[PDB]
């Protein structure tokens, strides 16, 4: 039963870090699942980032970019934390946050992890001017 | 489950190791056992304890 | 390595169509993705079809490849639609760009 609502700045310029937290409702943050992002350029696909597992202090990032996150996971409040370290003005692009499949046993699915409970997104772009 | 521990200080010298945070959700604490094993094997006492009974 | 899908399909009403991938050794996923409304899986472990989506929906895995099949087309369904697996790129799913379905 999650639903989750997300506010991130607003308005980013270009060479300041950006941050994004998605407020989960309806649902804790313990349940064995992967808690992660994606973001959808308009154009190019679903591009993704990673995720905290709900909350240890374990990660997977995305290479495919590269490694400048680091996605922390606050409980007790129902945090979700992301943070962008060194954006360019590339970066711009409308954010998603989604979690995993809800395992049974810590990994029970070898890889899989397919995302499957997409909130709302929000949409943040980045400039100088 | 899968715990962690966090180090409360109560005088000089103690530390006291108390338990922080559960990571997971909460399943049950269980051990199996076999069932046709544990069946031959209840099997086997009766059939030696009925020499007495 | 990475995945490739058509660009485009097409199609009018009171049709059987499909929506082919490329490819590998792991389950693929299928997202559709109205314009201006966030994206909702649909099809998961290869059919194994989720709740509360239409059941005109129906995956398969052939022997490098994976499709869907819709029966019925109707104009609700002109939303893109994804291909989503993992790959031994040693990390990072690769699933690729969506083909969005004209009626
Ligand atoms: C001692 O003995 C006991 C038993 O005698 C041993 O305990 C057994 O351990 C088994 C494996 O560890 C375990 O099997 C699991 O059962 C789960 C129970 O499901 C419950 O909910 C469903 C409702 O959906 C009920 O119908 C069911 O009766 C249960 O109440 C299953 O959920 C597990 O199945 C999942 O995994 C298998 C294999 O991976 C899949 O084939 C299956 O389809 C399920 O897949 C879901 O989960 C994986 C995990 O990542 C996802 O990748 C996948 O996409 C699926 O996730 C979606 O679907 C589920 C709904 O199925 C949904 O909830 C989820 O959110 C996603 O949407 C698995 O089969 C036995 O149940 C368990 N027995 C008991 C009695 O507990 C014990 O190990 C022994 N001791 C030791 C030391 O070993
Ligand atoms: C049982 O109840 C108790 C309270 O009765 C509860 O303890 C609370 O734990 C949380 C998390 O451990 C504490 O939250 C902290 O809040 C302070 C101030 O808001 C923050 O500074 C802390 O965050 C720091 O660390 C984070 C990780 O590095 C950073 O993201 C952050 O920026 C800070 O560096 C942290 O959020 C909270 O203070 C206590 N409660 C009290 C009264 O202090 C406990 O969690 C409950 N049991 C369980 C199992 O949760
Ligand atoms: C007990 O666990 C061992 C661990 O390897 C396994 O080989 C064995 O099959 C298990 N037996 C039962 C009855 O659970
Ligand atoms: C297994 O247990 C049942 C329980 O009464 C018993 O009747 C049966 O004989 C057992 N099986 C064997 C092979 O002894």
């Amino acid at each position: 039963e999650v639903q989750l609502v997300e506010s991130g700045p607003g308005l980013v310029k270009a060479s300041e870090t950006l941050s994004l937290t998605c407020t989960v409702s309806g649902y804790n943050i313990r349940s064995n699942n992967w808690w992660s992002w994606v973001r959808q350029p308009p154009g190019k696909g679903l591009e993704w980032i990673g995720g905290v597992y709900a909350n240890s202090e374990i990660t997977n990032y995305n290479s495919s970019l590269k490694s400048r996150v680091s996605i922390s996971q606050d409980a007790w409040r129902n945090k979700f934390s992301l943070k962008l370290k060194s954006v360019t003005d590339a970066d711009t692009a409308v954010y998603y946050c989604v979690r995993g499949p809800n395992h049974w046993e810590y990994f029970d699915s070898g890889n899989n992890e397919y995302f499957e409970f997409w909130g709302q997104g929000a949409l943040v772009t980045v400039s100088s001017a | 489950n899968n715990n962690t521990r966090k180090s409360i200080r109560i005088g000089p010298g103690q530390a006291f190791y108390a338990t922080g945070d559960i990571i997971g959700d909460i399943r049950q604490a269980h051990c199996n056992v076999s069932k046709a094993t544990w069946n031959e094997t209840l099997g086997k006492v009766v059939k030696q304890l009925r020499k007495h009974f | 390595s990475a995945l490739t899908q058509p660009p485009s399909v097409s199609g009018a009403p009171g049709q059987r169509v499909t929506i082919s991938c490329t490819g590998e050794n792991y389950h693929a996923f299928w997202y559709q993705q109205f314009s201006g409304m966030a994206p909702k899986l649909l099809i998961r472990d290869n059919d194994k079809r989720p709740s509360g989506v239409s059941d005109r929906f129906s995956g398969s895995k052939s022997g490098a490849s994976a499709s869907l099949t819709i029966t019925g087309l109707q104009t609700d369904d002109e939303a893109d639609y994804y291909c989503q697996s993992y790959d031994s790129g040693l990390r990072s799913y690769i699933f690729a760009s969506g083909t969005r379905l004209t009626v």
